[PDB]
């Protein structure tokens, strides 16, 4: 029964309650009040058919903007955002380098928004996905006196295939700030407790949900000057979205129907196609992964004079 | 403290911007004649077998060099002597580099030309050698010797007596000049306290002795 156990596990072990006994000098010591264990004798956890299915899916539900909706089916509007978390859960493959396959995005937002659903939807449907916050990631060393263990994780390495969804991202320190500048742009968070220069290999990707500070977010003000965020992480973002709430007429109206009909029925008042299950991502990262779509050479040529007139238009905007 | 300082730019043209694309689209099809390792160890080779030695006639190249940059604006300050001695130090590593053992004429002039270009790189357009040293440039002094000698005569009228500083301010900024930074005001009441013009009574009104 060995290595059948691991610490994310919700198991039914079945066992032996006995009472493993202080014998030795300690034992007269106490006295009567024994020590116990479960002496385990049986673990059942609790947590191409696939293909053929999810491929039947495809010919009859429209992917793009299907999956966006089931992201979040509670969460009303956003849909754009939810198209790019699409694109994080699935992520390109460019290994190769002279680069990365992860995809990083953070939502600016404005508070009273719901990042926090959607980043918690995102952690409980993608497999290896954590959610955190910055005040309560790194690492901590040796925590048990008794065992003395080496080298503990954190939050970043437990996603190691998988997404971080680092809520209150702007409340988050200088050290964290640097490790996961290590991570973001390094695969591999490092400690260095007693020179041993140790690493950890966390190659996750990473969905930040930054507010402004000061409450609410001023359009007329820079972004970057609303978000405490430095520029130079931001910049390396390979996607953002500013995302905030603006009162409405009939926006507003509908938010409060569906967050209603949540509350009668305890179920989303299903209006559309919404898949539930996450088996298609995982079937589609799995299938192309191998794949590994090469770029065609007319793809490069309009994506470099897409970066000429990018650039132009940067300049001629400032 | 750096003999050279370049200031690494990626400024907005299409014309650079067209070819700077396509070599880097060159990379993304790359993967999916150069000593690429014998040079680690060659540096090596040079920085062992390879004692440069300094000539005369690179004597009097260089100091030629380092007279002719000064005059270059000689009221300013172009060069100084650390940079001098920098020079002393890249015409040494030219000659290290290529194994001569021998800091002959060209090193010399090629070292300055790259000491020349930095330079033009890291100064402003009318090339000074003190901002990088002084944060207070000439252009920026200029500013602290008329709010000082205007915050001498405005206290003397005054008197003809004294205010804490926002009534100073309201004589300032408002109609002596433009709309000026506050601290230089008082960053200015410090060069006449050094002089003993005036007196600070701690944070509320100051006059003049
Ligand atoms: N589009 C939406 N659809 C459904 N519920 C929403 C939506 N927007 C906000 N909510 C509700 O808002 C609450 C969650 O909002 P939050 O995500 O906590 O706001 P916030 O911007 O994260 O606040 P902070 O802590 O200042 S960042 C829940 O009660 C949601 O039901
Ligand atoms: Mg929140």
């Amino acid at each position: 029964l060995v290595r059948s156990l691991s610490p994310g596990d919700i198991v039914d072990v079945t066992g032996i309650f006995l009472p493993a006994p202080y014998t030795g000098f300690k034992a007269l010591k106490a006295g009567l009040l024994t020590e116990t264990y479960l002496e385990a004798q049986f673990v059942r956890q609790h947590k191409s058919d696939v293909e053929e299915r999810v491929m039947e899916l495809i010919t009859s539900g429209d992917v793009y903007n299907r999956l966006a909706k089931s992201i979040a089916p509670e969460i009303y509007g956003n849909l754009d955002v939810k198209k790019a978390l699409l694109l994080l859960l699935v992520g390109g493959v460019d290994k190769r380098v002279g680069i990365r396959g992860d995809i990083n995005v953070c939502l600016m937002g404005d508070p009273g928004v719901a990042k926090s659903q959607l980043l918690k939807a995102i952690c409980k449907i993608s497999p290896r996905g954590v959610y955190t916050t910055g005040k309560g990631t790194a690492a901590v060393m040796k925590d048990p006196v008794t065992d003395e263990m080496i080298l503990e994780g954190g939050a970043l390495v437990l996603a190691d295939n998988g997404i971080c969804c680092i809520d209150e991202f702007d409340k988050m320190d200088e050290s964290d700030r640097t490790a996961i500048h290590e991570v973001m742009e390094q695969q591999t968070i490092s400690i260095s407790k007693a020179g041993i220069n140790t690493t950890l290999n966390a190659r996750t990707s990473i969905l930040a949900a930054a507010n402004p500070l000061y409450g609410r977010y001023n359009p007329r003000l820079s972004p970057l000057d609303n978000i405490n965020l430095p520029a130079a992480l931001l910049s390396r973002f390979d996607i953002l979205f500013l995302m905030l709430d603006i009162p409405s007429r009939d926006d507003d109206e509908k938010l409060a129907e569906h967050v209603t009909y949540v509350h009668m029925h305890n179920k989303q008042p299903d209006l559309d196609f919404t898949p539930v299950e996450p088996s298609k991502m995982r079937e589609y990262i799995a299938y192309a992964k191998t794949k590994r779509p090469v770029m065609s050479e007319a793809v490069n040529d309009y994506v470099v004079q897409a970066y000429i007139r990018l650039r132009q238009d940067s300049k001629r905007e400032m | 403290r750096f003999d050279l300082v370049y200031l690494v730019l990626d400024k907005v043209d299409e014309k650079n911007d067209r070819e700077l694309a396509k070599h880097l689209t060159n990379l993304y099809l790359e993967d999916k004649v150069l000593p690429v390792e014998f040079l680690t160890m060659y540096i090596s080779y040079a920085k062992e077998h390879i004692h440069p030695i300094i000539t005369e006639a690179a004597k009097t190249e260089l100091v030629r060099a380092y007279v002719g940059m000064r005059k270059m604006g000689d009221k300013r300050i172009t060069a100084t002597t650390r940079q001098l001695e920098s020079m002393i130090r890249l015409a040494e590593a030219h000659a290290k580099m290529k194994l001569k053992n021998v800091v002959e004429l060209e090193d010399v002039q090629e070292a300055v030309r790259l000491i020349r270009s930095a330079i033009k790189d890291y100064a402003t357009d009318p090339k000074t050698g003190k901002i990088d040293m002084n944060l207070v440039q000439t252009g920026k002094s200029v500013i602290q010797r008329k709010l000082q000698e205007d915050l001498s005569r405005e206290i003397m009228n005054v008197l003809k007596d004294s205010m804490s500083f926002n009534e100073l301010i309201k004589q300032i900024n408002e109609h002596s000049q433009d709309r000026v930074e506050s601290s230089d005001i008082q960053e200015a009441l410090s060069r006449l306290q050094q002089e003993d013009k005036v007196i600070v009574l701690g944070e509320g009104v100051r006059r003049s002795v």
